[PDB]
């Protein structure tokens, strides 16, 4: 019930599955889960993608960066004196643990929440320590991170300096699409038809939530050493591309290029494998997903 | 308002902020039986 | 009405008796019995596994039923330590029985802790809440009446659970005669008493839930074993109170647990060894005694590539140097400080959860989620009596711990100089009008500040780049600096690490569904534990080869010309960086089990430090 | 007193606690018992003998 932004689409759909957590023999942990980041106009249903994918989701919580009305962001524990409990506030991060969060104005985030998030996203906890207490809250979340860049839409002369986020939160990230709905009379005079079919219409959603659900909990997908190999191929390829892209424009890419990418790659072709629930995703698995990739990599290079 | 009575496994199946539909029986407590009398706490 | 036999208590206690009966089996209990005597402690932890193995029956109606069950076990208990030593068992009126094991049905949460356990020893976890001040209860009181030259021994039974009456119940003080009655204070017997509030662990618990917690009453033998904030794991009896006499009841029953136990829930006061463990250890110190600092620092964080020199220096922290307290209380601690300073995706993080999950008593500490008054201590107010009792903080229940600061760039500069005595003195003095104190934290800090500017830039220095003070910088005594070179070569090397970590798997303990002194050399790729743990202890003197070497390093450092034009300084050659030769050489010294660090520990110090401090700014 | 079933929406919820509904009593001068006393259901106390 969207027009186009099949990437997107197919995006959340890879997201919605997620990765495989890894805690390794000597006992570190890595995320089994993707991020997608949304920045780009108002016109486009960024807002809507994010209503339907917390739907969807089997548990999902979609807020915005300000917390919620009555309900923060982050979790907070704070002792009673009375009863001397320490009530556990919980916030979007921990009341959708195991589940999906839809953040919304991201660039528009607390200071106090945008570090806890720097802390909670790529590794997945909540460390809380108040006077008497040394809390670590679990926190098991995929983020769909919505955002409008500061001026307004994407202006071109602006390029590589139109995002305000830092780039140790797009480091979290396994991919950051950029939406601007620039010069197309097709695409909108048919994006309006579509608009207004879905005003007069108006797989099953159930069936797929629970479809969702079914993957992760049966399937554990994780990658065979050809798709690694083919990985490390176009990882060394495409790490050149980005410090080539770097040092032409010869100021420093807004936006990193990173082993979380390369893990994002894995996480993607895990989460896409899961979709047939084969433990041994394959090198086309791994071509998608550096498709994807790619189309988020259209930025960056940019 | 209505304070409610739950029992061995009416128990912990509802957390707070739950809508409910719940089925059982009106009653005044009997502890051993303000400008109002007769008045127990229904 | 004394009973004359009862087929269930004599069958009971001759099972256990049978079961404390280790002579034909290895000896397990009845060495327990030997060193519990020896040591003068009166408790003796029984398996509920064990008991199940050798009678399940017995498991089932212990677990099902426990008060008279463990009456049973207990005089099952005196008896077995009369026979072993009468002279000692006559010494305690009472002994008791400990339990561990696999409760299995019987392990729930206090959320889960339902109506239905009444009675049976069950086992939960969580934190504490309160400690009520361990004040005595007395059990035997003697009296001297002065006018009739008498004495006389009231006698309590503890009925804490049972039906007690006001005959039970009497305090003498009058004669017969109704002459005065003096207590005999010292001559009475008396048993402390404390209750505390065992609560859901927050992480365990429910997201959007109020917490729901149980009260226990440790009697004598389990007085200081929970305080505060504590994670424990208790099991025993949880039953039913007695309302004060009266004519009416509601039915309410207010419920305890009598706890049976009370053990250290976070499970990493772990030095649990055995003979062959220590002769290996002792054998791998003094073989390869001089590359075996190496051999930790590369075997250290596996599932990471490079970072060598991080690795080492986390070792030196982890090992830990020595403290010193002189003799007038001069105290120069003996603790590691690291600060990673890098680009993002640089594993930082990762490495301060490594040390997380292995270094014994460590605790997390974000930028903003703990603050000041959370991180460092705090004096409140009880309400209860109007007296001011003190809050200890992460840092003091990190004391001769662990601490792992994530975004320590994001502290704001209250709490960064709050940090400041823990950081150098290792103690909190903290003071309002009522009551002061000076509590202790000997704690250690590995802290992951991230770039201004989100990320490092090559050509400018890193005073610049780095947002904190030289003021800070001075106390933290190692500042490592991560960047991410970008070159394809390195990156070939990181990411064939990365994506065989990816694909290493639990050993055939999985299919395809998701969730020893050397290892087994795994070609994608627990002792580390137990021999740290062990290198802790040791104070390597140092000698004078390697003091008067490390004194003119030092002075090599501090003289400008020792750096090139070209390199920036990271951190100002403060006499803090020489203690921090000292200590660095230390913890290499207890890597090696050396008893004296030589001019090796001191070289490999100075190599740690001139890699670490000055970095080559370029142009 | 009837049967009602009725829409709401919870606000709060007391802790898990012990009623009894069986009560066994015990006199002080001759300790006989006076076991499996029927305590009644809900909020409903009762006098002791
Ligand atoms: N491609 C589209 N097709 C139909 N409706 C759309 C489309 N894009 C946006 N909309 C409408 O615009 C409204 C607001 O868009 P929103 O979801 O807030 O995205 P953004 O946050 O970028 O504005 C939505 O309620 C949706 O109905
Ligand atoms: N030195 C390294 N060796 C192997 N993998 C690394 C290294 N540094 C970063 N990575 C990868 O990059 C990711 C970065 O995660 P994290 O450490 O949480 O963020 P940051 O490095 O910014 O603190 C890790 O999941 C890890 O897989
Ligand atoms: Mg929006
Ligand atoms: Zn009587």
């Amino acid at each position: 019930s969207i027009f186009g932004g099949t990437d997107m689409k197919k995006a959340i759909a890879c997201l919605l599955f997620g990765g495989s957590r890894k805690r390794l023999p000597d006992g570190l942990t890595r995320r089994g889960d993707i991020n997608l980041l949304m920045l780009g106009d108002p016109g486009t249903a960024k807002s809507q993608l994010l209503k339907f994918v917390e739907k969807c989701s089997p548990i999902g919580v979609y807020t915005s960066g300000k917390g919620s009305s009555a309900a923060g962001l982050t979790a907070s524990v704070m002792r009673d004196p009375s009863s001397r409990n320490f009530i556990m506030e919980g916030g979007a991060m921990v009341l959708a643990d195991g589940g999906v969060v839809c953040i919304d104005e991201f660039d528009k985030m607390r200071e106090d929440d945008r570090v806890a998030i720097h802390e909670a996203m790529e590794q997945q906890t909540i460390s809380i320590a108040k006077a008497g207490i040394t809390t670590t809250l679990n926190s098991r979340c995929s983020v769909l991170a919505a955002a409008n860049s500061v001026f307004g839409r994407w202006d071109e002369t602006k390029g590589e300096d139109n995002i305000d986020f830092m780039p140790t939160i797009l480091s979290r990230f396994d991919m950051i699409f950029i939406v601007k709905d620039e010069h197309n009379e097709e695409r909108d005079v048919m994006l309006a038809k579509h608009v207004i079919t879905l005003h007069v219409s108006a797989i099953d959603l159930a069936k797929l939530k629970k479809f969702i659900a079914y993957c992760r909990v049966k399937c554990g997908p994780r990658l065979s050493a050809e798709a690694a190999e083919k990985l490390k191929n176009r990882y060394i390829i495409m790490r050149s591309g980005a410090r080539q892209h770097e040092r032409d424009s010869d100021r420093r890419s807004s936006i990193p290029i990173t082993v979380r990418q390369l893990e994002a790659i894995v996480r993607i072709a895990e989460a896409l494998s899961k979709m047939k629930l084969q433990p041994f995703a394959t090198e086309a698995d791994v071509e998608e997903a550096l498709r994807l990739f790619q189309v988020s990599t259209l930025d960056a290079a940019l | 308002h209505m304070q409610l009575y739950c029992d061995r496994y009416l128990c912990d199946k509802v957390v707070p902020g739950n809508r409910v539909t719940i089925m059982g029986i009106y009653s005044i407590k009997k502890f051993g039986l303000r400008v109002g009398v007769g008045i127990r706490s229904s | 009405t004394v009973v004359l036999d009862d087929v269930e208590l004599r069958e009971a206690q001759r099972d256990y008796l049978d079961f404390l009966d280790d002579e034909e089996d290895q000896g397990i209990y009845q060495s327990k019995v030997r060193e519990l005597i020896s040591d003068n402690q009166y408790r003796l932890i029984v398996n509920v596994n064990d008991l199940r193995r050798k009678n399940e029956k017995r498991a089932n109606r212990l677990l099902n039923n426990a008060f008279e069950e463990l009456v049973a076990f207990q005089r099952a208990l005196k008896d077995f330590v009369a026979s072993i030593d009468a002279t000692y068992a006559k010494q305690y009126e009472e002994f008791y029985v400990g339990l561990e094991g696999s409760f299995g049905s019987k392990h729930v949460s206090p959320r889960t802790l339902t109506s239905c356990f009444l009675s049976c020893v069950v086992c939960v976890e969580g934190i504490v809440t309160k400690c009520s001040l361990v004040r005595p209860k007395v059990v035997r009181s003697v009296h001297y009446c002065p006018a009739t030259k008498k004495t006389i021994e009231r006698r309590y039974s503890d009925l804490t659970t049972l039906v007690a009456f006001p005959s039970s119940s009497v305090y003498p003080t009058k004669d017969e005669e109704n002459n005065p009655l003096e207590t005999e204070y010292g001559l009475s017997v008396y048993k402390d008493h404390q209750t505390i509030t065992i609560q859901e662990m927050p992480e365990k618990a429910p997201a959007g839930q109020l917490p729901r917690s149980v009260d226990v009453i440790l009697d004598d033998d389990l007085v200081d074993k929970a305080k505060p904030g504590d994670r424990v794991q208790v099991v025993g009896t949880y039953r039913c109170l007695p309302g004060k006499k009266g004519g009416y009841t509601s039915g309410t029953f207010r419920t305890v647990l009598i706890a049976c136990n009370v053990k250290q829930m976070s499970k990493d006061a772990q030095p649990s060894f055995s003979a062959e463990d220590i002769a290996k250890i002792k054998k791998f110190s003094k073989t390869r005694s001089k590359d075996i600092f190496d051999q930790l620092a590369k075997s250290l964080a596996p599932s990471i590539h490079g970072h060598d020199y991080v690795k080492k220096a986390i070792l030196c922290l982890l090992l830990g140097g020595v403290e010193r307290d002189l003799e007038n209380g001069s105290h120069i601690r003996g603790d590691i400080n690291i600060l990673l300073i890098g680009d993002p995706s640089v594993a930082k993080s990762q490495l301060l959860r490594y040390v997380l999950c292995t270094a014994p008593r460590a605790i997390p500490t974000t930028g903003r989620g703990s603050s000041g008054v959370g991180l460092t201590a705090a004096v409140t107010t009880d309400q209860e009596t109007g007296e001011r009792r003190l809050e200890a903080g992460a840092m003091v229940l990190a004391d001769r711990g662990v601490v792992c600061i994530d975004e320590f760039d994001k502290m704001s500069d209250m709490d960064r100089t709050a940090i400041h005595e823990v950081m150098e003195q290792g103690r909190v003095t903290i003071a309002k009008a009522g009551i002061h104190a000076r509590l202790n934290a000997r704690c250690s800090v590995l802290a992951a500040a991230n770039p201004v500017y989100g990320r490092y830039d090559q050509y400018k220095t890193p005073m610049e780049n780095i947002g904190l003070q030289d003021s800070l910088l001075s106390r933290f005594d190692l500042l490592f600096i991560m960047l991410d070179q970008m070159d394809p070569e390195q990156d070939r090397e990181i990411s064939d690490h990365v994506l065989r970590m990816h694909r290493y798997r639990a050993p055939g303990e999985q299919d395809g569904d998701a969730m020893q002194i050397y290892e087994k050399h795994d070609n994608l790729l627990a002792f580390m534990k137990k021999y740290i743990h062990v290198a802790k202890i040791i104070k390597p003197v140092l000698t004078q080869e390697s003091a008067t070497y490390i004194a003119e390093e030092y002075s090599r450092l501090r003289s400008q010309d020792s750096m090139s034009s070209d390199t920036a300084r990271t951190s100002p050659v403060t006499a803090r960086t020489l203690e921090t030769l000292i200590r660095l050489a230390t913890a290499h010294a207890k890597a090696r089990m050396s008893k004296t660090v030589d001019l090796q520990d001191a070289e490999e110090a100075v190599e740690l430090v001139q890699y670490a401090y000055f970095k080559k700014v370029l142009e | 007193s009837h049967l009602v079933k009725i829409p709401g929406i919870i606000i709060a919820a007391s802790a898990v606690r012990a009623k009894a509904t069986r009560i066994s009593i015990q006199c002080r001068s001759c300790r006989n018992t006076l076991t499996n006393i029927a305590m009644r259901p809900g909020l409903e106390g009762y006098a002791l003998p």
